DNA sequence: CCCTGTCTGGCGTCCTCTCACCCCATG
DNA sequence: CATGGGTGCGCCAGACAGGG
């Protein structure tokens, strides 16, 4: 059984640290002691022998593990485990919006010259994915069409 | 203030304050995301040292 | 495709309004199809004026109405930027359909 | 607890006059 | 383009262990 651990790298060289780590594994052929490597912190499926600990800290541009102590470092205590699996699916099938708009509902604009302005959606168009909202510019309401992502629900 | 050339010769306190604000923004984002214990302990420890 | 409709009554005050919004767009975006007008709109109403009698005194008044459409050609991130909270014509209804 | 050894901190003159040089590095 | 992490000083003195 291989449990997870957290590795600190020089922040910015993280993909190169991950590649060098996979290559040090396939050099010193402790292939049965490493499962994956996930991407300034690098997640490693691993077991704990002192040989594998020296291996990961002998990988270049790696500071060390992050745990309670340096004798027996600590398995990443990820509170979200099965929830993190669903959070990876959430980032994967990105939850997107088509035309979040409603009559008389106030909205917020954060894109184009109308950004930083609020208004109401007098008309909505889910088929055209466009919301009809006017902005109080110099007093007169300025009915303009904004996308659901172009404006926020108020 | 800049030097003769034009590159701004920045003071040391701007490095210190900019570090503290970079780390504080990172710590607010990790407490938003509910990172595990060891991540936010290192994050708060880096803020303490900053 | 971007429409700037302007809605008011008289053509003697909107005439400076079609001058201010094509030229200030020219200095920033310079992308406009030109003002294309709309038929003048008339609201005539005959009303009785004698206080309690005499269905003959009907005086014709009218609240006149005019509409002019600017129609800039390209969604410019400089025309809208400079002319967002800006409209010379006072007591007017601007409709910047983007 | 009463003395003994260690471990870290705090500090060391004043005015001037030039010079030289101030973060890589890179996908 | 923008950010991200040496090994030559010497005395005083008091606080922290360390026996004692």
């Amino acid at each position: 059984k291989k449990r997870w651990y957290v590795v600190q790298a020089f922040s910015g060289f993280e993909g190169r640290v991950a590649t060098s780590l996979r290559e040090h594994i396939k050099l010193h052929n402790m292939e049965d002691l490493f499962g994956e490597v996930m991407v300034g912190y690098v997640l490693v499926q691993m077991v704990m022998n002192d040989a594998s600990w020296h291996l990961v800290r002998s990988v270049p541009r790696v500071m060390g593990f992050i745990g309670g102590t340096s004798d027996r470092p600590a398995p990443i205590s990820d509170k979200e485990v099965d929830a993190i699996m669903n959070r990876l699916q959430q980032v994967g099938d990105k939850p997107r919006p088509k035309t979040l708009f409603e009559p008389g509902e106030m909205v917020r604009v954060n894109d184009g010259p109308f950004a930083d302005f609020n208004g109401v959606v007098e008309e909505v168009d889910y088929e055209k994915s466009r919301l009809k909202v006017s902005v109080s510019i110099f007093g007169r309401a300025t009915p303009v069409e904004l996308d659901f992502s172009q404006v926020e629900k108020a | 203030v800049p030097l003769d050339g034009g590159r701004f010769a920045t003071s040391d306190l701007n490095d210190l304050y900019r570090r503290v604000i970079n780390r504080n923004n990172r710590l607010k984002r990790l407490l938003d995301l509910a990172a595990p214990d060891i991540i936010v302990r290192n994050e708060k420890r880096m803020l303490q040292e900053a | 495709r971007i429409r700037i409709r302007l809605k008011a009554f008289d053509h003697r005050l909107i005439d400076q309004a079609t001058a201010e919004i094509v030229e200030t767009a020219k200095r920033t975006g310079a992308q406009v199809r030109g003002p294309i007008p709309l038929p003048t709109r008339k609201e005539r109403f005959t009303v009785l004026i004698s206080p309690h009698v005499n269905k003959d005194a009907r005086d014709q008044y009218e609240i006149r109405t005019h509409l002019r459409l600017v129609d800039i050609v390209e969604p410019t991130e400089k025309t809208v930027d400079a002319l967002m909270r800006l409209d010379l014509a006072a007591g007017v209804d601007v409709q910047i359909s983007l």
